[PDB]
């Protein structure tokens, strides 16, 4: 699994991957990853799929409840909060890495990290998933403050392509959503048209050097590719 | 099994042994403990265990069995029916929470009309048990290490119509070659009968 | 990693005054699959008259048929050209796999053929080699179906076939034993076997 | 320990292919994708495994080094079915010391105007067929070229390289560790060639598959 | 298994069941477990029937070289002495055996047992296999050293009888061998199914 | 065993294969493997057999309770949920896999419920140790729009598949179809392992047992 | 194995309007024999049959708790239950225990009165059921058992015909177990009557 | 520990961070893991210091008198098959982790990767230790083939910088050498001259709001800095 | 410790007695095995172990005995340089590949002079020995489960000035509180006497 948030100029970008796996063989292949908790504010889910499939409709159901109630449309630190303390109170029973982000009229868009262990961190952008070990160095290297909206939609979806591309864990389509002030944006990339793969890359083109042919020189230089 | 029991059953008689042995490891503290139990008028059972579990099992049933007694005008209950409550008690503990009682049973008795109305067949009846809760009627049984030498002596000798004599003979026969074959000392037997008349120690058996 | 694999299957034989009926079926299972439903790795010939039969891991008889094919190649080297009899070689057999007992054969074998006198005869083993002479044997996958039938129908003890009549029991026997067991199925290859030459046959099975 | 995913093999009228794909892994992660993983063996054979990368690479240089010389000292050619042989008393014997050669290996040839397809696992078993696969080929492939099998008569050139696509459009689908990068070889009329990598056409569109349909809370 | 033998006046009686168990399957209810080790020697098989097999034909073989060599017959004692040697070599490497063995030589009738460990012990009387437990008791009860070679045949078939009766790991057919000075012979074999018909009266 | 499902135009097809195993033996060579939900929804069932028939059982209950109080058809979406929660509380140890599928007023409806609690809406799965077989015909052969009978043709395809490939399938093909008027289940929809060679017939004379006592009882 | 400490095995067959049901007679400990004379059959009416393998203390205790709950149905309903509605109470019952269970394995067999169409059961000792039309087995030397009847059943056999195969595939496959075995109890069951025959075994 | 292998027109770039540790406390801080076989060719150790300190001694050991006996210089792929074949002997008793580069006239300059398990693989650059993880994603979004040999060394000295700042079993100097067809150079760099650090990165200068002080609002503004 | 072996020295003689039980787990296969072995005219070993080690121990340290008496112009050896010898062959065997050898030892013997040319000091010698190659002379010594009431009783009633008869009796009262108070039955023992004149068997004990 690959997850991703950020943050931009009045709003926030979730990303991910599809697929769902036991480690060797795909279950699902066009899972959805980005799940909605009310009308401005997703999560990004990774871990066991039942425990946060679990978590996001608990958490659900409490915000839908607290906006009857006060009347109005719920802030982002009030969802991490509450699911904050469903991770941290039942740690050992689970696997989950959750990222809560939204827009609301208070604090704009913000992005809030959940690892294991239940702790709450917020942030500029957060990495969750197998797949995050691969883009600490490219965020490191690229990313910017201030970036648009549509800088940061093509940003995201190019992180998970490079991520996708060397985790076996991760594949697919790329999920996006982009939430603001005006009314939520998804989209979904086919593996076909995906900004970066391995098997596209002129400098992969080329197959190593490992099986020359007998010869009476050291001299290396091609594969063998006709019978003798 | 470092004790061993045994018991057979004839025309008018059961006939019911056990070794007097008590330990603590591989010392004798005495060898003339009494575990052949008395139940009521016509009834005993032999029980193989530690002490702890063997006699906290019997005094449980001797204690439901005076209770039922007086709430039906002191009338002798029928030998299947305190078979069918061990069995009960038995099985009931295997499956809770202090964990089975570790006993191994033979139980025998008399059965004697209540009453005139009372059309019951009289007789002497056994039963073998064990500490998981199986009980099955047969004519002959034992426990413990020497148990596999009686039956086959028994499967060789006995016979339904044994008179009296002939089966105390019969008996230390079997008492015997427990001594002779089994490592573990089994010296003192103390047996009993139950008859028509209650029980009776047999004397001349050790 | 285990040195061990079991690829299933089943072989059973059974003897007549004059001959003996010998038959394997011919899948080959991995974990969880198939490779093969065409295997002919469970019959062995030895002699003209005489027969390994085998079940278990498939790479074990392997080894095992070659290593008595070159021991038979020397007795004859040794013995003026003759060919060992089908007692000697089952006694042969039973030394071969006790001096492996520290890392045993993963096999069920049999060796059958005629005896001296002209009658079939089938020899079982354990895998470190403990047997006897009997007129009838099966061993794998589907043994415990097959063996309390041929008790029934040959011995009889609740209650002279033909070479045809014999071969039309081990042809039901089977088509029972691939209906009941999933690793037995697609084809029997039968042998007969008499003092003139050895017949063959193959026989289709269930392949589910 | 660097490994190797599936391989799938199948004969037709005339010859038999083999194809695999150009990754090496080591774990999860997809270390090397430009890998050539298949390896020509005397004149007539060629191989390839699933697996334990070195294991691999030791094998075979000792099977190719001894064709080799045996043909420059004067002992004649060896046959695929003479090489698969010689491959599976090795595997055994290293089985046998419980020092095992963890591959599981597909050999391919065309000798005597006759096609060879087979297989050895890392305890020894071996066998022949119309088609063979290592790895989750074994699962994925075998039920679709059993099934192109059923016909009568056999498979054109033409087909069994349709169907060897379907097959490896599956693994892609379904196969965590792998890419989008095959090579087949073809042996017919006595000899062996490898192709060039390509790249098999996916579908991603479906109306299924999109974001509202496949949301958890609606 | 149930095996017995024992020493009277007339020689030695031995005495067999036939079957083969794991624990739950029956593999055979023919096998033989008196071994005809030569002319005037007998042993029996309990434990691993491979391992009792193969020994005892390895004794066999040294028993006939020791006859070429020294134009004499072993004894009793030194064939059960070969056996243990061999048995304690390979007390460390997981064999299982418990053997009789049993012949009439210059000192008169012998009756050793011999383990897997290398015990060797020399009696009267012994049972050995999972049946013994109800062999023993039957046995204890008729044994003397008067009996005449009938009433000791008898008695040998009835204990047999009466484990096969008990015990899962036996039955199938009891078969009696004799010990004497001439050598040995085969008394009788019985299905243990016959014997029940004759034994309930 | 091999479940599978597909959606087509107007419905949902699911299917099966029939047998049933204890160790490397066929118990059953018919077992029914595809259960009644409600009018509308069906289910079937890998996993542990009374784990997948007692939870379905459940379901099936107060799916009916929930239409004579609310008065309405019952909806896919509803089952799919009260299974889900059932097993997300006993953590996996209710070993049940399930294909679910249905037809109401929103439209086709297919999903798998996992043992551990987890969903997935698609439009083709599979699920048992055949699985991975039968799913490599459904990539081959899926299409948007299938009519009827090109759906029925693959989801046979798909179950012959794990018959003829994994050993702890086999015998015969039930399918059912869901549209939004009717549900029709077809057992037997396909035989591809007929006899082969007749069963010899074994007959004992009357008489050939023998018996030592016997007692006779009129009703 | 807490499933073959005590001994035993059980078989029921289907024929025309009939069905035939055995068991063996043995009760043991692992390898030593207390009892020659246990059969493992329970009459529970004139239509049906039960037959109860696994540990011996689970076969009286469940045995015990089913012949209570019948005696309360009777008086409640006024009417003896039918095989198909008993099956289902026994397969409640065991999934009641689900993660503790009795270790037994029923076999039922039965015969509706009116129609005279038969229904046989076997479950696992959670309670799962499987209902062919031919036969069912379960115990010790179910293996065997199974192959047994899968060469000699075959369909339409009356009363005694269906006897005889019955015995005889109860008799070879005891044979070819230790921890069954010393005979067979069979009832044989019509419409119109109930007969029940002891079959003469090996005795070892 | 960070190790990489880079070819260019006319040689290769090795290069390697400085430390080792026992897990959680740095030992040496200044190792030094480029390690010379011959005049032109060096291997990179990862794993174990014991394991590869000896295999590359003996390596060392056996290309000199190699040399010694033909009066010629060696060829790279003469020093990777010797040290494959005792990587490979030693499989199960070792934790090492190797890199062979260098110079030849006949093949140029050549880089060969040979990880755990021993198999022998030629390549354009490669990549390894703990740290290698890091850089995948780096190498596949900026490495080109033919640049020269400043480019070259500019570039890795920043892939390890990028690896030492995320990795904590990695750190200290830079150490590169570079060989071609003139001189060996080598270079330390030192961390306080490192081309990339988290620590002087000014979008990490800002703290993060995990301590808000106690207000009448939900809104989060800052992180509190004095007692009340 | 299922067999127990008891033995001590006054004046002018050793006695040893050891238990003659020979058993498979729980069954008594015999109780006459004697275990009190002689290894030349004037010396004894008592052993308790398996019955493969004890005779394959004994044999080893007899077949070297014999070897060194006819390489010494058959000579009787020195009880301390035979229980040196013992214990060099049981520390030895802890260390080798086949491991130590599981017998318990207890060694006696009656010194006499070679020749007029000797200064020996002649008398009884006594010598407890473990199978890891302890060794130390002592007045009485016992292995297995009785020792430790043995010791106690002789600790209260040995003395060195014993007469024969005294003596006797003194070691049947010691067979007898093994047989009253050890679990595993030891119900017949053998015991030699060691003196000037050699060994002889007393049948009065048992």
């Amino acid at each position: 699994t690959t997850i991703m948030a950020v943050a931009f100029k009045g709003g926030v970008v979730l990303a991910a991957d599809s697929r769902t796996s036991t480690g060797t063989y795909v279950v699902n292949r066009a899972s959805n990853k980005l799940t909605k908790l009310a009308e401005k504010i997703y999560c990004c889910r990774s871990g066991s799929a039942a425990d946060t499939q679990a978590l996001a409709e608990q958490t659900a159901n409490y915000l839908e409840s607290y906006e009857i109630d006060t009347s109005k449309p719920v802030n982002v630190t009030t969802a991490a909060n509450i699911f904050k303390k469903l991770c941290y109170m039942n740690k050992w029973n689970i696997s989950a890495g959750i990222i809560v982000a939204g827009y609301d009229p208070l604090n704009g868009g913000s992005v809030y990290s959940i690892p294991s262990g239940g702790s709450c961190v917020k942030l500029d952008y957060a990495l969750g998933g197998s797949g995050s070990i691969f883009l600490y160095s490219f965020f490191d290297a690229n990313y910017k403050t201030g970036m648009s909206k549509e800088e940061c939609v093509c940003f995201c979806q190019r992180a998970v392509a490079h991520a996708y591309s060397r985790d076996g864990s991760s594949g697919g389509l790329i999920r996006t959503i982009a939430l603001h002030q005006g009314e939520p944006e998804d989209m979904t990339i086919p593996w076909t048209k995906t900004p970066y793969c391995m098997e596209k890359d002129p400098k992969y083109r080329d197959l190593a050097v490992q099986n020359p042919p007998f010869s009476s020189s050291a001299k290396i230089t091609v594969n063998q590719s006709r019978s003798e | 099994m470092s004790e061993t029991t045994i018991a057979f059953r004839c025309n008018g008689f059961v006939l019911v042994a056990a070794a007097g042995l008590n330990a603590f490891y591989y010392i004798k503290i005495m060898d003339t403990e009494d575990k052949v139990t008395q139940l009521d008028s016509h009834k005993v059972v032999a029980c193989a265990g530690e002490n702890g579990p063997r006699v906290n099992f019997v005094e449980y049933i001797k204690c439901n069995m005076a209770l039922k007694r007086m709430r039906e005008h002191g009338r002798v209950i029928r030998t299947s029916a305190a078979a069918s409550f061990m069995r009960n008690a038995l099985a009931g503990a295997l499956r809770s929470r202090d964990g089975a009682y570790l006993v191994n049973c033979l139980l025998a008795g008399y059965d004697v009309a209540a009453s005139s109305d009372d059309d019951i067949a009289t007789g002497p009846h056994l039963y073998y048990m064990d500490y998981l809760g199986t009980m099955q009627e047969v004519p002959y049984g034992c426990h413990g290490y020497g148990a596999s030498f009686v039956i086959a002596m028994l499967d060789r000798l006995w016979r339904p119509d044994l008179t009296a004599q002939e089966a105390v003979d019969l008996m230390q026969k079997c008492c015997d070659e427990v001594k002779k074959r089994v490592v573990i000392s089994n010296d003192k037997f103390i047996c009993k009968a139950v008859t028509e008349n209650g029980v009776e120690i047999v004397n001349t058996v050790s | 990693w285990s040195p061990y694999a079991d690829n299933g299957g089943t072989i059973a034989a059974i003897a007549g005054k004059n001959y003996v009926i010998l038959g394997g079926d011919t899948r080959l299972n991995g974990d969880f699959c198939i490779h093969t439903r065409d295997d002919r790795t469970k019959l062995f010939q030895l002699t003209e008259h005489t027969f390994l039969a085998s079940t278990g891991m498939q790479a074990d008889r392997l080894q095992l048929q070659q290593m008595l094919k070159y021991r038979i190649q020397w007795y004859q080297y040794n013995n003026g050209g003759k060919l060992p009899s089908t007692k000697a070689i089952a006694k042969l057999t039973s030394t071969m796999l006790y001096q492996r007992r520290f890392f045993p054969y993963y096999t069920f074998n049999m060796v059958v053929g005629l005896d001296e006198k002209g009658a079939g005869v089938c020899y079982s083993y354990d895998p470190v080699g403990s047997t006897e002479p009997f007129r009838y044997g099966t061993s794998g996958s589907a043994s415990s179906f097959v063996e309390p039938l041929m008790d029934c129908l040959l011995t009889r003890q609740h209650m002279e076939l033909s070479m045809t009549e014999t071969l039309e029991m081990l042809k039901n026997a089977f088509t029972g034993a691939a209906e009941r067991d999933i690793f037995t199925g697609d084809a029997v290859c039968f042998h007969i076997i008499t003092a003139d030459g050895i017949r063959s046959e193959l026989f289709e099975l269930r392949n589910d | 320990m660097a490994s190797g995913g599936s391989v799938i093999g199948v004969k037709y009228n005339g010859g038999v292919l083999l194809a695999c794909d150009t990754l090496l892994s080591y774990g999860s992660l997809a270390k090397w994708p430009n890998i050539p993983r298949m390896k020509l063996v005397g004149a007539y054979t060629v191989m390839c495994a699933t697996g334990d990368y070195a294991d691999f690479q030791e094998m075979t240089t000792m099977i190719e080094n001894h064709v080799n010389r045996q043909q420059m000292y004067g002992g004649g050619a060896l046959t695929p079915n003479e090489v698969f042989c010689y491959l599976q008393r090795h595997v055994y014997h290293k089985r046998s010391q419980f020092e095992p050669c963890l591959c599981r290996f597909v050999v391919a040839g065309c000798h005597g105007g006759e096609p060879f397809l087979g297989g050895v696992d890392d305890v020894g078993t071996r066998w022949t067929d119309d088609c063979v696969a290592a790895g989750y080929g074994a699962y994925v492939a075998l039920p679709l070229l059993r099934q192109a099998l059923e016909k009568p008569g056999g498979l054109t050139r033409e087909e069994a390289i349709r169907v060897i696509k379907d097959c490896l459009r599956v693994l892609f689908y379904r196969e965590c560790r792998a890419i989008n990068k095959f090579q087949i070889a073809d042996a017919t009329s006595d000899m062996v060639s490898i192709g060039e990598p390509f790249e098999v056409e996916t579908n991603w569109e479906y109306d299924g598959f999109c974001f509202e349909k496949t949301a958890i809370i609606r | 298994t149930t095996t017995l033998g024992f020493h009277f006046d007339g020689g030695i009686i031995l005495a067999v069941d036939s079957r083969a168990s794991s624990g739950q399957y029956i593999s055979s209810q023919t096998v033989m477990k008196v071994l005809e080790i030569n002319e005037y020697l007998l042993g029996t098989m309990a434990g691993g029937a491979a391992d009792c097999q193969y020994w005892e034909r390895v004794l066999g073989m040294e028993c006939r070289l020791w006859e070429l060599r020294n134009n004499c017959r072993i004894s009793v004692a030194a064939a059960s002495k070969i056996l243990a040697n061999i048995t304690y070599s390979y007390r460390n490497y997981g064999l299982s055996m418990g053997t009789m063995v049993a012949g009439w030589d210059q000192f008169g009738p012998s009756l050793y047992y011999v383990d897997d460990k290398g015990t060797r012990v020399k009696h009267e009387l012994f049972s050995v296999g999972s049946g013994s437990i109800y062999a023993y008791g039957v046995l204890d009860q008729g044994y003397r050293k008067n009996l005449t070679v009938e009433e000791a045949c008898e008695l040998a078939r009835r204990s047999i009888f009466h484990a096969t009766y008990r015990d899962g790991a036996s039955g199938g057919i009891v078969t009696v061998y004799h010990v004497h000075q001439g050598g040995w012979t085969q008394i009788s074999r019985d299905d243990q199914t016959k014997l029940y018909d004759r034994y309930v009266l | 065993t091999t479940i599978v499902g597909v959606v087509y135009k107007e419905g949902v097809v699911l299917g099966a294969d029939t047998r049933a195993t204890e160790g490397s033996i066929v118990a059953d060579k018919r077992c029914k493997k595809i259960h009644y939900m409600a009018p509308n929804i069906m289910c079937c069932g890998a996993g542990t057999a009374a784990d997948t028939e007692a939870v379905t059982n459940m379901v099936s209950a107060n799916l009916a309770l929930h239409r004579l109080d609310t008065g309405k058809q019952s909806r896919v979406h509803e089952a799919l949920t009260m299974l889900k929660r059932h097993l997300y509380r006993y953590q996996g140890h209710v070993s049940a896999a399930l294909v679910l599928g249905g037809v109401d007023v929103e439209g086709p409806f297919l999903a798998t419920v996992a043992p551990h609690g987890s969903t997935d809406r698609l439009p083709f799965v599979s699920m048992g140790s055949g699985s991975i077989a039968a799913m490599s015909a459904l990539e081959t052969g899926y299409k948007e729009n299938m009519t009827l009978e090109e759906a029925k043709e693959l989801v046979a395809s798909a179950i012959r598949k794990g018959i003829f490939n994994d050993p702890y399938s086999g015998t015969q093909v039930d399918l059912c179809v869901i549209t939004k008027t009717k549900t029709e289940l077809l057992i037997g929809y396909d035989k591809p392992n007929e006899r082969k060679y007749p069963k010899q017939e074994i007959r004992f004379p009357p008489g050939t047992t023998p018996v030592l006592r016997e007692e006779i009882r009129r009703l | 194995s807490i499933l073959t400490y005590s001994g035993g095995s059980c078989l029921a067959m289907a024929g025309d309007g009939c069905f035939v049901i055995v068991s063996d007679n043995r009760l043991g400990e692992q390898l030593k024999t207390i009892s020659m004379e246990v059969p493992k059959l329970h009459v529970i009416n004139e239509s049906i049959v039960l037959g109860l393998t696994g540990l011996r203390t689970d076969q009286q205790t469940f045995s015990e708790k089913v012949r209570f709950r019948n005696e309360l149905y009777k008086l409640r309903e006024e009417r003896e239950i039918g095989g198909k509605a008993f099956a289902a109470l026994v397969s409640s019952m065991l999934y009641e225990a689900r993660f503790g269970p009795w270790f037994v394995e029923p076999v039922i067999a039965s015969i509706d009165k009116r129609t005279g169409e038969v229904y046989l059961c076997a479950m696992d000792l959670i309670g799962a059921p499987c209902e062919p039309e031919d036969y069912v087995c379960a115990g010790t030397c179910a293996e065997s058992l199974h192959g047994m009847c899968e060469a000699l059943w075959r369909p339409g056999l009356g009363p005694e015909e269906l006897f005889e195969v019955a015995a005889q595939a109860m008799l070879s496959a005891c044979d070819r177990d230790s921890l069954s075995g010393y005979g067979a109890v069979a009832a044989i069951v019509t419409r119109d009557k109930m007969t029940t025959r002891l079959i003469n075994g090996r005795k070892d």
